């Protein structure tokens, strides 16, 4: 074995590796190895494709697949290892600390995208649909809105409309039985990581922000068919995006408005974008959680009867947080290795 | 290939090799400029130099006389080449990235090291005791941390800084040895004071029992020779000057003591951790050395805490320099060998693959 196989090989020992952990060291190892080939690129973007829409079976299946075409290149017990790995690896929606990475990044990413290009009256004609959605006892101080931070302001303002306008919505989804989380109010929480990721779970030097309180969410083990416990990829911030279908509610009444607009479908997905940005970014939820209520059944019935096709904030260029994810990945599994072997030097030293 | 391990404090720098049990050059991290002279030497010609700090309260502030003393502690100190040692430094907690940056930019291309790595002080304190979860307070001279690690990680939301050490602690015995009749206010003086706080000091249990025994008997008074002959006695000052460490209020400081910074810092850590955090309080710097602070801070840290915790003080006899045995454990051992940042690493990722890397 190579520095590099060794390397790799070291951090799959790590005892809490996941299936993005394994996706992100193997697509690290694959581009350092085999990532002269011409046909790599389109592997890669494929794999990040896979990873970002939490496909993690088709990206670990494929991963396995170019591993065992390249089989002489990186050698037959590296390939058998590899696989051995890929079938031993899992999700725990507690603990997701290279996907929580990745999510903030990606979620930066987003804002990078809206804040390029920024249209304005897109989230404007958003804010009047909103004044004709919001209950009465719901103040709106956002007469107009000029600039990326006044419509993050709104998006994060579609709170307010939560168990009033959104209930017949959630009580028609079949997957917001599924919800699962905690009732219990345990407080907040001190941390200075961004976004979704943990209060005590490492972080860059550079990725850090001012400490701030969070709240502190549990999961309801009770809860039977619990979407935490369906869905472990997905990291749990939070259960399943209560207020995604308040968004949806100002949505229609912001298509039933605009049913003649011809760019009605990229401004559909502007808004969402915009809003899965802010809710990763801020830590109210991950990913998948906003994604799913956007993919129930009725939801995408609905969608579907306004002739709007959402891609889901799915963007193709990737390559950065995947990156960056890959070298936190690494930084995990290499220093929980040398962690165990400086406590058995120790011990064995004293 | 032999790492070098440099830890780089605001009184003393004490660098060495990895894989030795101590650190072979502890130096005054002093500069003095009249060409320049760094440690011991500029020390000795205190009157006829000027003297610089170049790290205050653990962050460096200025990189001149810092370049000065990594040269000095390469070439005048150690005698060996940097371009053949990958060199481990340390960091204190909540270091600011821009200085590792330059830490790091520094290291790669005026000192041409083939590999480096970056390590907070109290992480490697805690790696000399074998854990990789536990609070650590590491009071050096310039400063003081009480730092939270969990699995490695300095949680930098309930990290403290005291800005009390071993300088304030020597000029209040300055202070109070005056108030005896002793004249202490040279340099001179300020370095057999700090002799006399080294050898004589140590933390009461309870303070006000301490200062009833020494004010009715005289047990507690110890004997002291001066370099010029002189013999001098020292009473209640044995203990009150490291007292400031748990009542800084006696020389005005409006902070909280150590113990108070403890419970505070373990405060501000999830309640999942709380436990870990106060079953490992691990003791590290110079100014931990005193006898009786293991002690002390654990009754002060029993009455703070919950009555049902369980709360340990690990104060080895060698803490004054575990946060360099720490790193000379970390760049002997295996496993880490591939996370040192190689001039491969720097120069096609410039110095921010510190944060990367370094984290
Ligand atoms: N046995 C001792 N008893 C009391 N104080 C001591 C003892 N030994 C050293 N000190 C004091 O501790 C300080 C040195 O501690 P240390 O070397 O850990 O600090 P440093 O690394 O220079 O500082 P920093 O806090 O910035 O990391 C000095 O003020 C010294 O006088
Ligand atoms: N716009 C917002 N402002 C403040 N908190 C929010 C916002 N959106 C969601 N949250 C929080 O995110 C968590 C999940 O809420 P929901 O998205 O409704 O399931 C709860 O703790 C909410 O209070
Ligand atoms: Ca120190």
């Amino acid at each position: 074995y190579t520095k590099i196989e060794s390397s790799l090989l070291l951090a799959l020992d790590y005892p809490k590796l996941d299936e993005s952990d394994f996706i992100l060291l193997l697509t690290k190892f694959l581009e350092k190895k085999l990532g002269n080939n011409d046909n790599y690129p389109t592997f890669s973007k494929q794999i990040q494709k896979y990873y970002l829409e939490q496909e993690y079976k088709k990206a670990i299946e494929n991963i396995l697949r170019l591993c065992q075409e390249n089989e002489t290149l990186l050698g037959t017990n590296l390939v058998q290892r590899l696989i051995t790995k890929s079938s031993q690896v899992t999700s725990n929606p507690k603990d997701n600390e290279s996907r929580r990475f990745y999510e903030v990044l990606y979620a930066e990413h987003l804002e990078s995208i809206l804040r390029k290009d920024f249209d304005c009256s897109i989230f404007d004609e958003l804010n009047e649909a909103y004044n004709e959605v919001r209950p009465e006892y719901t103040v709106n101080d956002l007469t107009k809105i000029n600039t990326f931070e006044e419509a993050r302001k709104l998006i994060l303002a579609f709170v307010m409309l939560n168990d009033n306008v959104e209930l017949g919505l959630k009580a028609q989804s079949a997957i917001y039985q599924k919800k699962d989380r905690s009732r219990e109010e345990l407080g907040q929480v001190l941390t200075a990581n961004p976004g979704i990721m943990k209060p005590n779970s490492p972080n860059f030097a550079d990725n850090t922000v001012p400490i701030k309180k969070i709240d502190k969410i549990a999961i309801d083990e009770k809860k039977a068919g619990g979407y935490s416990k369906t869905n472990p990829q997905v990291p749990f911030v939070a259960s399943l995006s209560g207020t995604t279908y308040s968004l949806v509610v100002v949505l229609q009444k912001y298509m039933d408005k605009h049913k003649t607009d011809p760019n009605l479908e990229k401004k559909i997905n502007n808004i969402v974008m915009l809003w899965t940005s802010a809710y990763i970014k801020d830590g109210y939820h991950s990913y998948k959680e906003v994604i799913d209520i956007f993919k129930d059944a009725h939801i995408q019935s609905i969608f579907a009867r306004a002739n709007i096709k959402l891609d889901y904030a799915i963007i193709d260029d990737t390559d950065h947080e995947f990156h960056r994810a890959q070298e936190y990945t690494q930084g995990i599994a290499t220093k929980a290795m040398m962690h165990q072997e400086l406590v058995q030097k120790v011990q064995e030293k004293s | 290939t032999t790492a070098l391990v440099c830890d780089n404090g605001s009184g003393l720098v004490k660098a060495g090799f990895a894989g030795d049990d101590a650190p072979r050059a502890v130096f005054p991290s002093i500069v003095g400029r009249p060409d320049s002279y760094v440690g011991d030497e500029a020390q000795s010609k205190r009157g006829i130099l000027t003297l610089k700090y170049p790290i205050e309260h653990g962050i460096i502030t200025n990189w001149d006389d810092m370049e000065k003393i990594w040269h000095h502690t390469f070439y005048n100190e150690l005698r060996v080449a940097p371009e053949e040692h990958p060199t481990l430094l340390t960091e204190a907690p909540l270091n600011p990235k821009a200085n590792r940056e330059k830490m790091t930019q520094i290291m790669f291309e005026t000192f041409n090291v083939p590999a480096m790595y970056v390590a907070i002080q109290a992480v490697l304190s805690l790696y000399a005791s074998g854990r990789t979860t536990g609070i650590v307070l590491d009071s050096g001279d310039g400063v003081t941390h009480n730092v939270p690690i969990y699995e490695g990680y300095a949680l930098p939301h309930a990290i403290m800084r005291l800005d009390l050490a071993g300088r304030d602690l020597t000029d209040y015995l300055m202070k109070i040895l005056t108030e005896r009749g002793y004249s202490f206010v040279t340099t001179a003086e300020r370095e057999i004071v700090r002799d006399i706080k080294e050898k004589l000091c140590y933390v009461a249990l309870d303070f006000e029992n301490e200062m009833a025994t020494a004010a009715s008997s005289s047990s507690l008074e110890k004997s002291y020779e001066l370099p010029d002959g002189q013999v001098i006695t020292i009473g209640n000052e044995r203990f009150r000057c490291p007292e400031t460490l748990f009542q800084p209020s006696f020389i005005g400081m409006e902070s909280a003591g150590i113990h108070e910074t403890t419970y505070n810092s373990i405060m501000k850590c999830d309640i999942d951790i709380r436990k870990d955090l106060y079953a490992n309080n691990v003791m590290s710097g110079g100014t931990t050395m005193y006898p009786g602070i293991a002690d002390r801070m654990q009754k002060e840290i029993t009455a703070l805490a919950p009555s049902t915790m369980k709360i340990k003080i690990i104060a080895p006899p060698e803490r004054k320099y575990s946060v360099w045995i720490g790193g000379s454990i970390l760049a002997s051992l295996s496993t880490f060998q591939q996370m040192w940042i190689t001039k491969q690493e720097y120069d096609e990722a410039g110095p921010s693959i510190v944060h990367r890397k370094c984290f």
